[PDB]
């Protein structure tokens, strides 16, 4: 045979976690007290004569917001502990004659730039029956952010995972042409200088943020020498003697 | 139908379980299932499969419990295969008939029910079931010789040769065909 | 014969699922309580004196919205579990003389860029009666998003599935020149730190999102050697002896 | 008309059923239909077709039930073919006439009714029905020799030869033509 | 006029019916019409046409019913052709005259009425009608020899030869011309 079917196998697994916490409160009556956590009190200005606040409190968007009005007392709390999981699998296949380039697309085009499953390759069958592959897989998807003033408007970003390399394999052999393991951690703690270290009540004088991420990738290639289905063949389609 | 789905955390795990099952690591698959929650119908039936294949005595009860769930067809089939293992073809044929009825497209069920019938003596029904299994599978490997040996038992040598030509059977399978033809009966 | 009729067969099946859930509530009378799920409470600001809220609640667009006003109590709930199914089939055919290029279009043009069923091919019949095909099928359709400031306005995007390759077949033989299996899963859980883990009531302190997708493709080519209909032929048109 | 349509989940399934029917996998098609809901007119008539072809005894009842539904024409035709299988041409001709009336364009119905008439002796009516079937089909394969053998039974050898020239019949079909001419009568 | 129009679903069907009519598949056209609603004037007249040509006994009634509808001209013409088939030229001439009156431009009606007159003996009127038909048709095929044979019956051999030159008639048509000249009378 002089024609090659190339099977690609792509897998990505990613996990993430997120935590945050902050607290603020106000008191009234004769006296007046306020404790605004970092970035919480920016919405409000107090009048010249100190008789009371002159603004409206806001809310943190990203996390659960709890409020409590208790007459004189007024308090706000933002908290969150969340996790995410993502999984992706793609097994594109493509046939091409020896020495001939081939291309495949399974995504789309936005105002034009392509995305989605892409695959360009060029198999060469050598005199020793080994297969030399020039291969360039891609797996991309839309990510919504940013903007532009030319050639588009409010165009989204792309989350892209691609590889490009050249290898040699025998019929049926396989390679992990690419792989990745990644991990990221970011933390931050803000506290009132003295009160933040109280062993129990200190938590109410602290603000916190935590972001963690992990990821793993695999791209596997497998070339096969193939022949056309016979003229009488039924085409592939989509919707003791015991078995032991 | 089965109105139970597992999350990408504990279903990505059933994928590994299946990999172990078909790897010959039935026992490791049992270990990983034991890690997973007991009472999960999928895990329960997978465990029963492993137990029956490895010779454990609890596969019987596992199949029994799953008879009254969405995992009915495979529970009936498991109990049938147990009866076959014991040699009690009488109830084995009944349970295999029930299983093949409830989920018909299962080639494995049809090919097992045909063998059970052939052992029990319903040669016409055995031919029916073997043909169903052989048609379901893309040409068949066990089904094809399951009908070839039935033909041999029936003596239609030229019809058997017709199938040799059509299926394109090889002597490597003809030897096993005669062996299983002797086995039947 | 020196003329080739090429039959293309394209099939795509895709499935999707979607789930989400969130809850929020408010209470009044002497005391005041609020619990805003992530992104739910951004519409509202509370006054300086803490006598009451000063904004209007909104609704999540994508899912079923249930509300309950019960005097002091006020609650909102967004939930959805939905699934989708899509199927596509295309069987374009095209005739061309040996060594001559041919093209076919069956879609349209928007302000100009083409889309819809497309097919460009170039069949060569070799001295051994085998057919060498240079073929480049496409199946595309409009997808509505994004915008542009030049060469168009509010122009939509395209959902594109295309292939390009070169192969050799005998009269009547077939190839699966391209194929794909894909799967994507995305999940996220947000919870109030301590209350979210209550075995029963925790569900009301959690927000969830799930997106899953699956897909399968096939592109099949089949060349036939053909001859013209006879001069007296009736043209093809569109609207025991027993049969056994 | 038939005011019943099935979803892309259970109709994508009837496509596979049809594939099995024309693949020679009638029994596997029966299995897959059994998977699908019983009482569905389409599934009911498909099952009846399989049952009648494979020799099952329930095809009769399936056709009987479908007589009182939108699946009337094919139910009448099924009962007619059953009568033909039993050799009782008397009621077979009646039922085939009814079926050919209710859905006339069906070439299969016309070619079966013509054979039934030829067996029953209404040679002019048999010629009518055979010509209808042969005209419906794009040149005909069974219809063409169904009228050729009728001509042979009628002795118009030169008219038969006229049809040999027009249809461009081959000796490979002339042998079967004489065989079926002997069959008729 | 005919104030009845059918939709693109059941008129795309009458197109196929016409295709069958002119294909020689009159009987298949009858089948497809039977599929279409009975009582539709178009389907009624088409069915009557098929019935009359194939020899059915109901064409008479079909034409009769359509006499009292917008399908009047062709109903009169059908009854006239029936009378001609029976050989009763007396009423055939009357009905053909009525039909040719109500829809004059129909070349077929004029050429049939001329033949009916020629049979009945109104040679001058037959010449009138044959000339009308021959002028309507673009040179004529049946009309031209319908006037040539009338001339032959009238003995104007040199006028007939004038028409041979003008029409550019061929001996292949001269033979049929003399045959039909013998037929008339």
């Amino acid at each position: 045979p002089n024609q090659v079917q190339t099977d690609i196998r792509f897998v990505e697994v990613s996990r993430s976690k997120l935590k945050q916490a902050s607290t603020s409160f106000v008191r009234r009556g004769g006296n007046l007290w306020v404790l605004g956590a970092p970035g919480s009190l920016g919405d409000i200005k107090v009048n010249a004569d100190g008789s009371g606040l002159g603004g409206t409190f806001g809310t943190g968007s990203s996390g659960f917001n709890l409020i409590f009005g208790g007459g004189k007392w007024l308090s706000f709390m933002n908290a969150l502990e969340g996790s995410g999981f993502a999984y992706t699998l793609a097994r594109p296949s493509l046939v091409a004659m020896s020495g001939q380039s081939a291309s495949f697309l399974a995504g789309g085009e936005f105002p034009y730039k392509e995305f989605g499953i892409r695959l360009t390759l060029t198999p060469t069958v050598m005199n020793n029956r080994r297969i030399a592959l020039k291969v360039a897989p891609e797996v991309s998807e839309l990510d919504y952010s940013a903007g532009i003033q030319s050639g588009g408007v409010a165009v989204p970003a792309l989350r892209v995972r691609r590889t490009d390399t050249s290898v040699m394999l025998a019929d049926g052999e396989s390679f992990v042409i690419s792989g990745l393991t990644s991990s990221n951690s970011v933390s931050n703690v803000d506290k009132f200088p003295w009160l933040g270290d109280i062993p129990i009540l200190g938590a109410f004088f602290r603000s916190t943020k935590l972001d963690k991420d992990d990821r793993e990738l695999l791209m596997i290639v497998t070339p096969h020498l193939v022949q056309p289905l016979a003229a009488d063949a039924q085409l592939p389609d989509l919707p003791t003697g015991l078995s032991d | 139908e089965c109105s139970q789905q597992l999350g990408q955390e504990q279903e990505l795990q059933m994928n590994m379980v299946r990999d172990m099952i078909r790897e010959g690591r039935l026992h490791a698959a049992l270990a990983n299932l034991e890690s997973m929650p007991p009472g999960l119908l999928d895990v329960r039936e997978e465990r029963a499969l492993i137990l029956r294949r490895i010779g454990d005595p609890r596969a019987r009860a596992e199949y029994q419990a799953l008879l009254e769930t969405c995992k009915a067809p495979e529970a009936h089939h498991g109990l049938g295969l147990l009866a076959l293992r014991n040699g009690d073809s009488a109830r084995a044929v009944l349970e295999l008939r029930e299983a093949a009825r409830l989920r018909p497209t299962e080639s494995r069920f049809r090919n097992d029910l045909g063998v059970a019938l052939l052992k029990r003596g319903d040669r016409v029904g055995a031919r029916f079931e073997f043909i169903t299994a052989l048609e379901l599978q893309q040409g068949g490997k066990l089904p094809a010789t399951n009908l070839l040996g039935l033909l041999y038992l029936q003596g239609d040598r030229e019809d058997a040769q017709r199938l040799i030509e059509r299926l394109q059977l090889d002597a490597r399978d003809i030897r096993a065909a005669e062996a299983r033809a002797r086995s039947w009966g």
